[PDB]
């Protein structure tokens, strides 16, 4: 099912790879090459870490929602979750 | 009218050397290592 749902995403013309982090950075499933696949992993690691307190330090009553990431290359998002986090990266092109 | 001549003498002393010092330093080195046991994707069946 979750499968499926993940390569219909996959599939969407924006879409250009994505990583299911579980192990605190390391990731289980990816669509991408392993050079990107470990890359982005640790790297979204670190920052969603640094998000979620800056939320909590903003207002010590609140975690994380969301969080966007734009740059010229390409864009990133990912959601908080209560054990891990998912990476999606698209084209804006 | 007795005048006696006497000699007299004091024992000798003897001394030796020493020295101090103060608490001595030392150096040394350190280099932080950089290990990174970390595969790319292990796919979990938790």
């Amino acid at each position: 099912e979750v499968e499926e749902t993940l390569k219909r995403l996959q599939s969407q013309k924006g879409v250009q790879g994505i990583i299911v982090v579980n192990t605190e950075g390391i990731p289980i499933k990816s669509t991408m090459d392993n050079p990107t696949t470990t890359q982005y992993a640790s790297l979204m690691h670190s920052f969603i870490l640094k998000a979620r307190s800056t939320v909590r330090d903003i207002d010590p009553q609140n975690d994380l929602t969301f969080l966007r990431i734009r740059s010229k290359k390409n864009e990133i998002m990912v959601a908080p979750d209560k054990d891990y986090f998912l990476i999606v990266i698209q084209n804006p092109t | 009218i007795r005048w006696e001549t006497k000699s007299c003498q004091t024992a000798s002393i003897a001394t030796a050397s020493a020295s101090a010092q103060a608490r001595n330093h030392v150096d040394a080195q350190v280099q932080t290592e950089a290990p990174v046991p970390v595969s790319v994707q292990p796919p979990s069946q938790y």
